[PDB]
């Protein structure tokens, strides 16, 4: 590891999606990317506009992202959403 | 604003291939008829754009705004208890 | 998916930025190294493109999409009070 | 009128910033076009992407909008918001 991953509590919903969708193995791919290196051009890696508020996405699949931000002086990423709906 | 003709456009329309891409800014093809504007933008800005364009319209960029702004706390992704979620 | 190399693009350049107007949809240009691969999209489609990140940029459309879906009713504009606030 | 205009309750807040802005001449000025072609290419109408959703806006000024919706076939017009900060 070079960060630590984080998921907001209130996102822990979404990996209920996930593990039902049998999407456990690509979302945990990800964050095994984010732990690394969470900018790596890899799983379709998008910086969100408006690029100044520094959200980024990849892609579990191709209806579902991880949408996260980086504190990059403390070195830990935040997931937000793992499953693209609007709850 | 880079704003240039569409015959000009044509004329160096390879080094302004690389400059949308090694400025990330777009630029316009602006001409007599203006029914034929346009815009050159660079790959992954293009790809940045519609992906924030469907990230915004599924409501997933709301959940997001709003998962931000909560006080439910964060947990380190390797302490999910998966089995019981 | 309308796809052309930056080589056959520069040749029918003039007809592409038609098309690109006309057909509403955008051209993508491919070629050898990533780098410089881009897009041409018409003005217009560009405008409503820009507008759209500049409301998703603010919030705006999240909270059309939060209003939109709420029940609080509808009121005649030329019902409102301004004065009354 | 062509259209019928009307707003959506919490959007009203928005209209105290319109008017203690000065801008509600301008606001006005778009209820206006609204009521007659709501698709007039003037005041900086712009379809809004995805345009399959089909909606719409015009400029107050530089800033802020008027963002709506029109449902064609009953010729009534929308208003979902008349200012561009959240809050």
């Amino acid at each position: 590891s070079n960060y630590t991953v984080k998921i907001k509590n209130s996102a822990k919903s979404d990996l209920k999606k996930i593990k039902h969708s049998y999407l456990k193995k690509s979302f945990l791919e990800i964050v095994e990317t984010l732990k690394n290196d969470p900018y790596k051009i890899t799983q379709s890696f998008e910086k969100l506009e408006p690029k100044y508020l520094e959200r980024y996405s990849r892609r579990i699949n191709h209806q579902h992202r991880v949408v996260y931000t980086v504190d990059d002086r403390n070195k830990e990423v935040l997931i937000l959403s793992a499953w693209s709906h609007y709850d | 604003m880079i704003i240039t003709s569409p015959t000009e456009a044509r004329k160096d329309f390879y080094q302004l291939l690389k400059n949308v891409n090694n400025n990330h800014e777009p630029i316009y093809i602006s001409g007599n008829n203006a029914e034929n504007n346009a815009v050159i933008i660079g790959l992954e800005d293009w790809k940045s754009i519609q992906e924030t364009i469907y990230l915004e319209s599924t409501g997933t960029m709301d959940k997001v705004r709003e998962r931000e702004k909560d006080n439910s706390g964060t947990t380190n992704i390797d302490d999910i208890d998966w089995d019981n979620l």
